[PDB]
């Protein structure tokens, strides 16, 4: 970690380095809405990073070689088994929400201190203030249970009010028949198997808790599909925007120290949502575990720290 | 002192005020300073256990120069021992510490 | 009170019953106002009548520890006619550690009682015996 | 003798000894003001120590 | 006039009492300003008067603080005074008997300890310089700019300090 | 927490000890234990949650009350001697009181009641610089004078330092209260040898420090503050389990690990000086802070508790954070026993 | 070793905040005017006020 | 204990007399020792930073083992001033004051009586 | 002055048996620990006084800075506490104990 206490004495003023288009863009819809294209058009025409949906493999992208690893290492989830049967008794749904979560979180440090670091913006996908949404759709739609979404808001409530929220929520409001429509026409068969009151419900979660508590603390993007599929309006908006409210004004040089500091090291930022908290749906074992852990030091690029695997082409290690 | 960085270096920053026979502003001694100064010339060089039995004589002088225990007791009993003649009446004050006096410069 | 403790001494045991057992349930009862006080401070009551309450019940408690423990020592020395044993205390520990057992209503705490407190006891008496020194003065 | 009352005799007799006796000592209620008290009790005590042993 | 010291010790200790048995704030600050008003007079009755002037001074601007943050924060609807408990009144009039009566005790059994009737008003004044210039003790209050320059430096890097730590803990 | 105030306030913590050690005046100790106090609250008060704020308002009046009693023990030498040292005749009243003040400053027992308070509610590193930094100054106090000290007293002190301080590591299960029962002991242990031996009081405070501090940094490694916490760390970081096994066994004080040295020469001397009494009663205490310290053990090492799906992307990153001087104090602490002769003087 | 007087206790949280209960603002109401200088006599204007 | 005595220099951590000492043969079990706890320490220091235990950090292996030489080297002559000072005032007051340490007359196995206890 | 210092003594016993009995008030804890700094003060003012030592005359200006700087940092946890509970009953300080 090369940035510290020292670096900012010597100078890496965060607020020396912005400008007018550093800032934090959420996109967000419901699960085939518009959304991909909308936030890569708009990173690309405002010269922000864009960052797509973190998926289950995020963080195997983000680490090591950047392949796709394993299920068993990269959580044992999965999205398609959850589509199948959303109400299985191995505890998937809730496995895969909460990884999802923990891969959203890695998703918002990694973006956080690309723009604290460099001054560039980022464009993100569904961030982590919009994944409570599938919290409530799982819990209304029976997949879940009550001791699940306490966890959830335990490691929501413990993770969240350390960062700072996004500057800009950009909302897709799609119908729910249109959904469908959509879906049908993507053609994935474990997406088809879905339920529209699944559907409702995470439309429901987004109009009645995550459109107002983002608008009284940043500036809210409702817009249509047809305001959408535009990809320069919705770009003309955002530089036309003012941001005058969230607590992003009342920062300074310090508190984005220290902000970085959090990010940057991203062991505290993971720290909170390995609680020992022992749900069985989470919960794993001392077998599995060491199993699955002493594998994933075999893994190769993975059984020392990077830089320091020689069968990876690490060289000057008796010197480092 | 615990660490005696004061005593290495030579500097003096809290050691030349630690009694009363220390150094005073313009040269104003301080009550009993020639009684504890007896005190520490007698118990330098010999340790805090001998100058608990060999200076005690300068020790005991000092302490009731400081306190004066049986200054005030033997005051007392003066005054309580002409109270009493008075009842009795087999005493009389002179004028002169009777307020009635010759005044000298 | 240290000349009262001194004067415990004074007379070898198997002599002086009362006055064994009157200083012993002295001593135990300034242990009971301790305890009491202690335990009224740190965990108070509901009221000062259930604080007072309390108070009365550890002394009471602790003064029938003291006034069993010494009655059962000095009566055991005057049957076995040898002062300087240490049996008798470990009777009369004994037999306080029963005492505390019956005012707590537990066998468990009565066996427990009798083998601690006979244990301390013998091993008061054995160094009062052979000079054994609590709280020493440094001397090396 | 072995399954029963050497083992209720010594070490779960300890043990339960021990536990009773951390249970009694750490019951408190987190109140700085019985806290206080206690500290008043304590200088009490040993002023009173001071004062009988001279 | 003798016995002038030993009236202004025992207001001192009615005050200090008082404040002990802690009405309302209001209350105990002013208690502890004519505490402070009479420790003045005793340091001024015992000799400089730069000593008791400045801690009258002192605690003059440190109770303007504490009854600004009472009055800000430490106040309830009905504040708690003296003899609006019975309690606090109780244990007011048995501290003032107790005082009293630990007074006598000293004059009495103790005979010359620390406490004498008749010996009251010989000892004030114990041996002072009858000629001489620069005697008062505000010279050695400025001595303290000359000869402790260790304790200067202290008490002012403890000032700038606390003004740091003041700083950082009300930062918010 | 900007870096004028950082370097302020840790230089200020950094010097109160300092001129509290070096000052051959007592009024200068006290002062600087005014300035350590006094800069090491807002360090306290740092996390801004209402734990810390009664952690921080707990400390505070704590170390107030006992530095006025200080300020009295003081005071009444000054009246009584007419200089600013307890020499050799000082009133035995105003050393037991001197005594009281910097015990209750210790915190030792029965003055131990807020210390887990204390230590509980703030961060880990303040725990670390509390309960190693705060407790040198009133331990030099305390050297200072140790001919002149009540033996009574202060071997009294000892022995409730040592029974509620393993009556207390027995019952919490969190490791800031933990090690604050554990310090508790260990003050125990060197007030035990104070009015004996100085030196060994000041080998059992570095014995205990560098045990100290090791722990409170692989704390640190992953802010684990719960038994289960401190358990998941196979899955956390394997390769520091034989340490804290290590470090714990030292702690509880076992040959041939060298934190059996201080205990064992403590009880030497005290033999020397024919309190075999009080020293096998100290003894046996240490072997309860060892039952506690060996029941964490189980929990963290010897056994592998069940761990949950996010320590998976846990072990995906990469962590930088133990530093330089934490293989070198647990190496220290564990496997320096050989050279007790030239540990002790 | 939970007991009759320590079960109650909750096991402390793993970031060292409580949540409490929020406490109402005491905002203190004052009655500008009518009778007043500054509010022409005739005005009641009910001030909330913080400080 | 020693802080007290007789031309007692403050805050040196080696007088002069020390100088009169032997010094340490730097090949002894006690330096040894130390280097072998260096070397423990750099191999702890990799294994938890998770690079190679001895293939990596070879400077820092190095740099703690002479280090820990070194210190364990001036420790070890200041610890033997101080015993061999410690001996000296021992031996001193034993000279000075002979008459509370008497050279007793231990008597041989022919005048003294040792009691005999048999086992049967 | 025996008299004065017993009394002084004394006050400030009661200062400390007031500080060490709390009550519903951490102000009046305060302003119980500035009485026990008053009292401080005077005892060493009359000392310094008594004895004419004009070299141990900076020690009740340095005792005044020391304890008012105490006295600032206690009423900055004082607001700290009334900040989060609304008051400064001490009685809301004891949730540290699990
Ligand atoms: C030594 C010097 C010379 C003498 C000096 C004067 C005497 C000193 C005595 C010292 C020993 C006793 C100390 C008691 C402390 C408080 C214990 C207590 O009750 O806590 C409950 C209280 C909680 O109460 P609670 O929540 O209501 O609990 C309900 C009960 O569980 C409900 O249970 P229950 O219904 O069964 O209650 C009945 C009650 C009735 O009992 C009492 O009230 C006290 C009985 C004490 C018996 C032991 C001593 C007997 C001595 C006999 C001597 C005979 C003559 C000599 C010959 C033989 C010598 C061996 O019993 C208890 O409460 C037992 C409590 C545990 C006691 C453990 C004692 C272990 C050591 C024993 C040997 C010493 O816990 C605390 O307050 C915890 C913190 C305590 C801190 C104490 C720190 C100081 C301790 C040592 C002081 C030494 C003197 C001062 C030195 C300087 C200090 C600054
Ligand atoms: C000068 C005249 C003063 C009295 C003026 C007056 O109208 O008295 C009515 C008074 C009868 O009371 P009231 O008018 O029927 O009841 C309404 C009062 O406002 C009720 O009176 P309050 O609400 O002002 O509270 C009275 C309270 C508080 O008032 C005071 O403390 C006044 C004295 C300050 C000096 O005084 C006490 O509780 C007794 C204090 C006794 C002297 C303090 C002794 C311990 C502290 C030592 C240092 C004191 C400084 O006599
Ligand atoms: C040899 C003994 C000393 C070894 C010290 C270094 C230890 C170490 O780094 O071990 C890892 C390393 C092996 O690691 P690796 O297999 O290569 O890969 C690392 C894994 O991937 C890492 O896998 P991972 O991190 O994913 O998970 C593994 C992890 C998972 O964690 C666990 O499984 C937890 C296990 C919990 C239970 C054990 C708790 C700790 C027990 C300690 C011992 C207690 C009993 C002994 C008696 C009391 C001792 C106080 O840890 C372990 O399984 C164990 C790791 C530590 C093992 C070595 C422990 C050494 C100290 C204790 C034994 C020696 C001292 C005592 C006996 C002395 C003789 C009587 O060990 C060595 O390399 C040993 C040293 C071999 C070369 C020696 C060369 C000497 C050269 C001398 C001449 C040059 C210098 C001249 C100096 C003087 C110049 C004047
Ligand atoms: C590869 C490893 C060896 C490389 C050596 C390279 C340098 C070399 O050749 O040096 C020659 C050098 C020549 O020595 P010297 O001047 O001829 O005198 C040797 C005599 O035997 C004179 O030596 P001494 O026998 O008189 O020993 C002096 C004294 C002072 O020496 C010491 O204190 C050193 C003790 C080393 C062990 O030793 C003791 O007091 C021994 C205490 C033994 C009980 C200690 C209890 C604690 C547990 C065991 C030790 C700690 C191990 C780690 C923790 C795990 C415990 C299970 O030989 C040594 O340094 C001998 C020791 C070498 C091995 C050290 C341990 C491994
Ligand atoms: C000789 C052995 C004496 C043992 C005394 C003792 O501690 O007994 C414990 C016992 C417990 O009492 P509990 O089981 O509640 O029922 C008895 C009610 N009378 O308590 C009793 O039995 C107490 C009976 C009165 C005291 C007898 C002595
Ligand atoms: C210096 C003096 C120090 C004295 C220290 C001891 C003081 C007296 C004993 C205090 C015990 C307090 C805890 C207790 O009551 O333990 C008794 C234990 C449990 O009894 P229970 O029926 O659970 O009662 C409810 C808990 N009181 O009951 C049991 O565990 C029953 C055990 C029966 C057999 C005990 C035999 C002796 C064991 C020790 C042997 C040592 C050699
Ligand atoms: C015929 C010969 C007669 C004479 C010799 C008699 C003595 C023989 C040797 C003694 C043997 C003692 C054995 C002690 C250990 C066994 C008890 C044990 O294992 O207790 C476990 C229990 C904790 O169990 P835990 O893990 O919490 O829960 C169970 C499942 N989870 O633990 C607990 O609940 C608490 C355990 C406390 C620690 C016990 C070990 C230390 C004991 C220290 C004794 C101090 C004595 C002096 C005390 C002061 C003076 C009275
Ligand atoms: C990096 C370390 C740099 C060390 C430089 C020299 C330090 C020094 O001067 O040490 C001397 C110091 C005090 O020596 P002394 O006069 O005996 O003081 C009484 C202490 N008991 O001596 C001591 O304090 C003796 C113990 C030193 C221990 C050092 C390692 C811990
Ligand atoms: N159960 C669950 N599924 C999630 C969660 N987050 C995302 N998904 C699923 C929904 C979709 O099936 C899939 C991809 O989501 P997208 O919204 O990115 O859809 P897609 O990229 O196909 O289209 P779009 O972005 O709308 O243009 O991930 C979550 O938290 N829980
Ligand atoms: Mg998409």
């Amino acid at each position: 970690l090369r940035y510290g206490l020292l670096a900012a004495i010597l100078g890496d003023k965060t607020t020396k380095k912005l400008h007018e288009y550093s800032r934090v863009i959420t996109v967000d819809g419901n699960i085939c809405s518009g959304k991909n294209k909308l936030a890569k058009e708009i990173a690309q025409q405002l010269g922000m990073k864009h960052y797509p949906e973190a998926g289950i493999q995020y963080s195997s992208t983000t680490t090591g070689d950047g392949r796709p690893l394993d299920i068993e290492f990269s959580g044992s989830c999965s999205l398609e088994k959850f589509y199948d049967d959303p109400k299985s008794n191995d505890g998937n749904s809730y496995r895969l929400q909460s990884w999802l979560y923990a891969s959203r979180l890695l998703q918002y440090a990694d973006a956080l201190e690309h723009l604290l670091s460099t001054g560039q913006g980022v464009v993100l996908e569904r961030s982590i203030y919009s994944d409570f949404v599938f919290l409530e759709a799982m819990y209304n739609q029976g997949y879940i249970r009550k001791q699940c979404v306490d966890h959830y808001n335990e490691i929501k409530r413990l993770t969240l009010p350390e960062y700072l929220p996004p500057h800009a929520v950009i909302y897709i409001d799609v119908p729910v028949p249109e959904v469908q429509s959509r879906i049908q026409k993507k053609g994935d068969p474990h997406e088809m198997k879905v339920t529209s009151a699944y559907l409702q419900d995470i439309e429901n979660a987004y109009k009645k808790t995550f459109l107002p508590k983002m608008s009284e603390m940043c500036e809210v993007l409702v817009y249509d599909s047809w305001e959408a599929e535009d990809p320069t309006k919705v770009v003309e908006d955002i530089e036309y925007l003012k941001y005058n409210k969230g607590p992003w004004l009342k920062q300074d040089d310090w508190t984005f120290h220290y902000l970085r500091m959090l990010v940057q090291d991203k062991t505290e930022v993971l720290n909170y949502t390995t609680i020992p908290v022992y749900l069985p749906e989470i919960t794993i074992g001392a077998h599995q575990g060491s199993r699955i852990y002493n594998s994933f030091r075999e893994l190769p690029g993975r059984k020392y720290a990077p830089g320091y695997n020689a069968e990876v082409g690490d060289k000057w290690i008796w010197l480092k | 002192p615990f660490l005696d960085i004061q005593k290495k270096l030579g500097i003096s920053l809290d050691r030349h005020f630690m009694f009363l026979s220390a150094e005073q502003p313009y040269k104003n001694a301080a009550r009993c300073h020639a009684f504890e100064k007896e005190w520490i010339e007698c118990a330098h060089g010999i340790g805090g256990t001998r100058a608990k039995k060999e200076c005690k004589i300068e020790f005991d002088d000092f302490e009731e120069c400081l306190l004066r225990y049986k200054t005030m007791r033997r005051m007392h009993d003066i005054k309580k021992q002409r109270e009493k003649l008075m009842k009795e009446g087999k005493y009389t004050p002179p004028p002169h510490h009777s307020g009635r006096e010759e005044p000298r410069p | 009170v240290k000349r009262f403790f001194e004067s415990y001494h004074e007379v070898p045991d198997g002599t002086q019953c009362h006055r064994k057992t009157y200083i012993t349930t002295a001593l135990g009862g300034i242990c009971g106002i301790i305890g009491s006080a202690y335990s009224v401070s740190l965990n108070p009551a509901d009221s000062t009548l259930e604080a007072v309450a309390r108070v009365g019940r550890y002394t009471f408690t602790a003064a029938a520890i003291g006034a069993m423990f010494g009655l059962t020592t000095c009566v055991s020395a005057q049957v076995r006619e040898k002062p300087d044993d240490p049996l008798n205390y470990f009777i009369g520990g004994c037999a306080g550690g029963l005492t505390l057992g019956a005012r707590t209503h537990s066998y468990g705490t009565a066996a427990m009682g009798c083998v601690y407190m006979g244990t301390a006891a013998a091993l008061f008496k054995i160094g009062k015996l052979e000079g054994w020194e609590l709280f020493p003065t440094p001397k090396v | 003798l072995d399954l029963i009352w050497l083992e209720k005799t010594i070490p779960k007799s300890t043990s339960t000894l021990h536990t009773n006796m951390t249970t009694l000592t750490t019951n408190q209620k987190g109140l700085i003001k019985l806290y206080f008290m206690s500290f008043l009790i304590n200088i009490i005590l040993i002023i009173i120590l001071y004062s009988i042993n001279l | 006039m003798n016995n002038y010291i030993f009236v202004l010790s025992s207001l001192f200790l009615v005050g200090c009492l008082g404040l002990a048995l802690k009405p309302s704030p209001i209350y105990g600050g002013l208690g502890l300003i004519v505490s402070g008003f009479v420790g003045c007079l005793m340091v001024l009755g015992f000799g400089g008067s730069f000593l008791g002037l400045m801690v009258f001074l002192i605690y003059l601007g440190g109770m303007l603080v504490v009854f600004g943050y009472t009055t800000a924060m430490a106040t309830e609807e009905y504040p708690e005074t003296w003899g609006s408990n019975w309690l606090i009144l109780g244990f007011l009039v048995l501290g003032v008997i107790m005082e009293v009566f630990l007074i006598c005790v000293l004059n009495y059994y103790d005979e010359v300890g620390v406490i004498n009737l008749d010996g009251l008003g010989d000892w004030l004044m114990y041996e002072v310089d009858d000629v001489g210039v620069m005697l008062e003790g505000g010279i050695g209050v400025a001595a303290m700019y000359s000869c402790a320059t260790w304790m200067m430096v202290v008490a002012g890097w403890s000032l700038f300090a606390g003004i740091f730590i003041i700083i950082e803990i009300t930062r918010d | 927490m900007n870096p004028i105030t950082l370097a302020i306030i840790y230089f200020t913590i950094f010097l109160g000890p300092v001129i509290t050690m070096s000052s051959t005046n007592l009024m200068l100790m006290w002062v600087g234990l005014e300035f350590s106090l006094l800069a090491i609250i807002p360090m306290l008060i740092n996390k801004k949650n209402p734990r810390s704020t009664e952690a921080a308002t707990k400390y505070f009046v704590t170390q107030a009350t006992a530095s006025m009693i200080i300020l009295l023990a003081i005071v009444l030498n000054y009246k009584q001697l007419g200089t600013w040292m307890f020499q050799q005749q000082t009133n035995g009243l105003i050393l037991n009181m001197t005594l009281m003040a910097l015990s209750m400053k210790l915190g030792l027992a029965p003055f131990h009641f807020w210390l887990p308070e204390v230590t509980q509610g703030i961060p880990l590193h303040m725990g670390l610089i509390l309960l190693t930094w705060q407790k040198i100054a009133p331990l030099s106090i305390l050297i200072q004078i140790y001919p002149l000290l009540n033996s009574t007293i202060i071997l009294m002190l000892a022995i409730t330092s040592i029974f509620m301080g393993a009556w207390g590591g027995l019952n919490q299960t969190q490791m800031r209260k933990i090690m604050a029962y554990s310090s508790i002991a260990h003050m125990g242990w060197m007030l035990a040898i104070l009015p004996y031996n100085p030196s060994l009081t000041l080998l059992n405070l570095m014995i205990y420090i560098i045990l100290t501090a090791p722990m409170f940094m692989a704390l640190m490694l992953n802010n684990s503050m719960t038994i289960n916490s401190i358990s998941l760390l196979w899955n956390k970081t394997p390769a520091m389990l034989t340490m804290i096994s290590l470090m714990l066994l030292s702690l509880g004080g076992l040959p041939p690990l060298t934190g059996f040295l201080p205990k064992w020469i403590i009880i030497t001397e005290l033999m020397k000086n024919n309190c075999l009494i009080m020293a096998t009663l100290m003894a046996m205490m240490a072997l309860l802070n060892l039952f506690f310290y060996t029941r964490l053990i189980y929990s963290t090492s010897l056994t592998m508790f069940p761990t949950n799906n996010n320590s998976k992307m846990m072990t995906h990153q990469t962590k930088t954070k133990p530093n330089l001087m934490f293989s070198t104090l647990a190496i220290m602490s564990t496997m320096t026993l050989p050279l007790a002769p030239q540990l002790i003087t | 070793y939970p007991s009759k007087e320590t079960a109650h206790w909750k096991p402390p949280p793993w970031n060292d905040v409580d949540i409490l209960k929020e406490k109402a603002v005491t905002n203190m109401t004052l009655n500008f005017g009518p009778q007043h200088p500054a509010a022409h006599g005739v005005l009641r204007l009910v001030l909330e006020l913080s400080g | 204990m020693m802080n007290g005595r007789p031309g007692h220099e403050p805050l040196k951590f080696l007088p002069d007399e020390a100088r009169s000492l032997p010094p340490p043969k730097l090949n002894d079990p006690r330096l040894v020792y130390m280097g072998l706890l260096g070397y423990c320490t750099g191999l702890m220091d990799n294994m938890l930073r998770m690079r190679p235990v001895m293939r990596a950090g070879l400077h820092r292996q190095l740099l703690f083992v002479t280090s820990f030489v070194f210190a364990g080297y001036f420790y070890l002559k200041r610890q033997n001033y101080l015993y061999a000072v410690k001996d000296h005032d021992m031996f001193g007051y034993i000279k000075l004051h002979p008459e509370d340490f008497p050279e007793k007359e231990k008597k041989t196995y022919a005048e003294i009586l040792e009691p005999f206890h048999p086992v049967r | 002055m025996p008299s004065t210092f017993f009394n002084l003594t004394m006050a400030f016993s009661l200062s400390l048996l007031g500080t060490l009995m709390f009550r519903s008030h951490l102000m009046s804890t305060l302003l119980c620990l500035e009485g026990m700094v008053l009292s401080l003060f005077i005892m060493t003012s009359v000392t310094s006084l008594n004895s004419n030592s004009m070299s141990s005359m900076p020690i009740p200006i340095t005792i005044l800075v020391f304890a008012a700087c105490e006295a600032a940092v206690g009423l900055a946890l004082l607001v700290k506490v009334s900040n989060t509970y609304g008051t400064d009953y001490v009685q809301n300080l004891n949730l540290l104990q699990c």
